[PDB]
RNA sequence: GGUUAAGUGACUAAGCGUACACGGUGGAUGCCUUGGCAGUCAGAGGCGAUGAAGGACGUAUACUUGCGAUAAGCCCAGA
RNA sequence: GGGGAGUGAAAUAGAACCUGAAACCGUGUACGUACAAGCAGUAGGAGCAGGCUGUCCUGUGACUGCGUACCUUUUGUAU
RNA sequence: AACCGACUAAUGUUGAAAAAUUAGCGGAUGACUUGUGGCUAGGGGUGAAAGGCCAAUCAAACCUGGAGAUAGCUGGUUCU
RNA sequence: UAACGGGGCUAAGUAGUAAACCGAAGCUGCGGCAAUACUAGUAUUGGGUAGGGGAGCGUUCUGUAAGCGGUUGAAGGUGUGUGGUAACGCAUGCUGGACGUAUCAGAAGUGCGAAUGCUGACAUGAGUAACGAUAAAGGGGGUGAAAAACCUCCUCGCCGGAAGACCAAGGGUUCCUGUCCAACGUUAAUCGGGGCAGGGUAAGUCGACCCCUAAGGCGAGGCCGAAAGGCGUAGUCGAU
């Protein structure tokens, strides 16, 4: 029935989902944007906006849990030194999905996702 | 001799299904179906030739009556007093001047009223 | 399991008469005036007249 | 003016290819073009390079403009079929039809 | 699951090569024939 | 003329049918045949240790045909 | 893959190649078809559309009557 | 455990597979199991015996020939 | 409903009387065809399975025919018109591009809807099931006409007495490189065990060959057997 439920399978299991969106949120952080298919990247907002608040706060521990959500040194330094410091006024939405057509090979729906304010 | 039978086995085929022109589906495309249809067709054809002169007198009859009873008589009336006057015009007749004609009608009624 | 008569071609096409195509929908750019996918970027980059890409 | 592109012998279900061919039949040029532009179909590529043919063969083979130029007849006629074998189970082989179609394109100024 | 076709080509060539048909008439009369028949190959 | 009422009622075709036109597919038919079939009249009725039948592998500036390290040939005589 | 150009007597003789049937699949046009029940026709029949010029021809066929394929095998088959 | 096997169930039954997979199951230094090569051949072989097996076939293999066996049976049998 | 065919009926029921009418491919009328008798007309007759009998149509081939028709368009194909009781005939537009064939005879591989017929083609189911282990992907960049699938980088996951590395067998160029992407590859493919071309396999010591023999095979003479052969000595082969 799914009634007031939340978050999406993607046909993948568990432990694959929270693998692939770690995965994804490090890629996010380094490459500032990223082409994805449309439901991962409503998805990833779920779980890269919470580590950019996170970075908001400079802690042994806050870096510690960017860490055990990431497993990414370069990611929590990124999050922690620029991410952070950018987004420190934003009330949230650190990101934008712009939509971005069909993928060829599966005409699957894709989204471009980016963090916003980026320099570039 | 070798006989092939391909260019007369074709006009046989042909022959038929320029028949079953109009028929729905396979009836009117596939031999197999064309043929029976065809000769169903043929079959109808026959009994509708006699049928045919069976319905076109219940329809004279039915409108005779109708004529005959806005002139205040009975097609049964009507047939026996035309016979008693030694009239002998037939129903496909009477039944077109029942309808072309309805004054000509009333005389005849009136005539047949007569007879009886 | 399976069909006792096969079905004719009538039957057929009024099962496909759902099977047609609808069309994309689409707009046009202000700045690139690329036509595009409403509420997707352009192939050239912008989105509601800024270039996002 | 007319001109005719045809790709006869293109691997896809005349059927398929059909569905397309239906989207843009009587449309404009400029119109048939971005309707198989955002088209999600294999077939909407195939039909698109005939009718950019046909356009071609109007403003170069012919005098015409692409401005004035409609679909005045597009058709998909079924091609020859490459039969193939799959096996099943239990050693039992099926055949398999490997449609192919021709896609005809007509453009006109009228 | 093993098939029945488990090759080696020695049993394959002292089963059915050439010098195990010419060996017995009855061979011989096999090669004969496919040599009549026009078969390329007489012997495996 | 308008309003109201009553009656009546075309114009829809998602699709489908029939007919026609023009096509596609397909490869029938017709025409054709460098191949067969049945004979007649002749020939020759065997080939093989002087290594056959049939092959393998080679051979010219993949396969078929020919040839055999003298290898699509060498010699000789006629034509 | 095609369109021109060119070749050719012919290119819907263009190598997927003489002819190019049927099944089967399309596009176009006319007519019908969304209150209507069944071997799909038949006898009748309005309307519409083309011709020809309306007691004509062609196509379609609202509506009405009638109407349970074929073969085989059987005492007997819509079965 | 390997290896050999195949007791139960579920799946699968136009299979991933013309006998399997998954979970369990038996044997596991022996009448064990396995490689290579040998031998036995069709009223014949071989069988710790199930008419089991002898190339996905077995109360008599497969191939070719007799051979167009025979078929008081079934089907089918073509223009007016 | 469902024991009038229905509606419905108190007569539209039942019995009767009178005079009507409807009603069949019956009878009659009108037109036509045929069979058989008779003398072209009469008269009778013309449902039909198994089956008997009679008369024809068309096809291929031979003569007729070195004739006749044909590139000024044959056959075949496809329309149309027309004729006959029918099989079918004739004419003709278009297509087609070289044969056809009167008449009268002659001879048959002479007529197909069926045989769970045979061969090919093409439908229906249906754009349906499925795309072959639920070990799993995410992203950046590259090349390209095009990248979920190729290359590359960073992450993730999976096997690890194997899903690693070797060898024998078996296969046979699948190996490496360049190039190509039609078909093949259950999608796409720039990739490939695919196509195409070129290259690549180096031994006194590894293996084979070789020496030796096992089971067993063959087997000079031999023994035995209608023939074919069987067995077997000396031998000679035969690896595991």
């Amino acid at each position: 029935m799914r009634h007031r439920k939340s978050g999406r399978q993607l046909n993948r299991n568990s432990s694959h989902r929270k693998a692939m969106f770690s995965n994804m949120a490090s890629s996010l952080v380094r490459h500032e944007v990223i082409k994805t298919t449309l439901p991962k990247a409503k998805e990833l907002r779920r779980v890269v906006e919470p580590l950019i608040t996170l970075a908001k706060t400079d802690s042994v521990a806050n870096r510690r849990l960017a860490f055990a959500r990431t497993r990414d040194n370069e990611v929590v330094a990124k999050l922690f030194n620029e991410l952070g410091p950018r987004f420190a006024a934003r009330q949230g939405g650190y990101t934008r999905i712009l939509k971005a057509g069909f993928r060829a090979g599966d005409k699957a729906p894709m989204a471009y996702i980016e963090l916003v304010d980026r320099p570039a | 001799p070798r006989v092939k039978r391909g260019v007369q086995a074709r006009a046989r085929h042909k022959k038929v299904l320029k028949q079953a022109k109009g028929y729905y589906g396979a009836r009117s495309r596939v031999y197999r179906v064309a043929f029976q249809a065809v000769t169903k067709a043929g079959q109808y054809a026959y009994r509708d030739r006699r049928a045919k002169k069976r319905q076109f007198r219940q329809l004279w009859i039915a409108r005779i009556n109708a004529a005959s009873r806005q002139n205040g008589l009975s097609y049964s009336r009507f047939i026996n007093g035309l016979k008693k006057a030694s009239i002998e015009i037939d129903r496909k007749i009477l039944a077109d001047i029942a309808v072309f004609d309805k004054a000509a009608f009333a005389v005849l009624v009136e005539k047949a009223k007569a007879a009886l | 399991a399976v069909q006792k008569n096969r079905k004719t071609r009538s039957k057929r096409g009024m099962r496909r008469s759902h099977d047609a195509l609808t069309t994309a929908a689409l707009s046009v750019d202000a700045t690139s005036g690329e036509t595009h996918l409403r509420h997707n970027v352009t192939a050239e980059g912008y989105y509601r007249g800024k270039k996002v890409i | 003016m007319e001109a005719i592109a045809k790709h006869n012998f293109a691997r896809i279900s005349p059927q398929k290819a059909r569905l397309v061919a239906d989207q843009i039949r009587g449309k404009s040029v400029d119109q048939a073009l971005e309707i198989l532009t955002f088209s999600n179909k294999k077939a909407a590529e195939l039909v698109k390079k005939v009718l950019e043919s046909a356009i071609a063969n109007a403003e170069h083979n012919e005098g015409a403009d692409i401005d004035d130029l409609n679909v005045a007849k597009i058709f998909v006629d079924e091609g020859p079929t490459m039969k193939r074998i799959m096996p099943r189970a239990k050693g039992r082989a099926d055949r398999i039809l490997k449609r192919s179609s021709h896609i005809t394109v007509v453009v006109a100024d009228r | 699951m093993k098939r029945t076709f488990q090759p080696t080509v020695l049993k394959r060539k002292r089963t059915h090569g050439f010098r195990a048909r010419m060996a017995t008439k009855n061979g011989r009369k096999v090669i004969n024939a496919r040599r009549a028949k026009g078969r390329a190959r007489l012997s495996k």
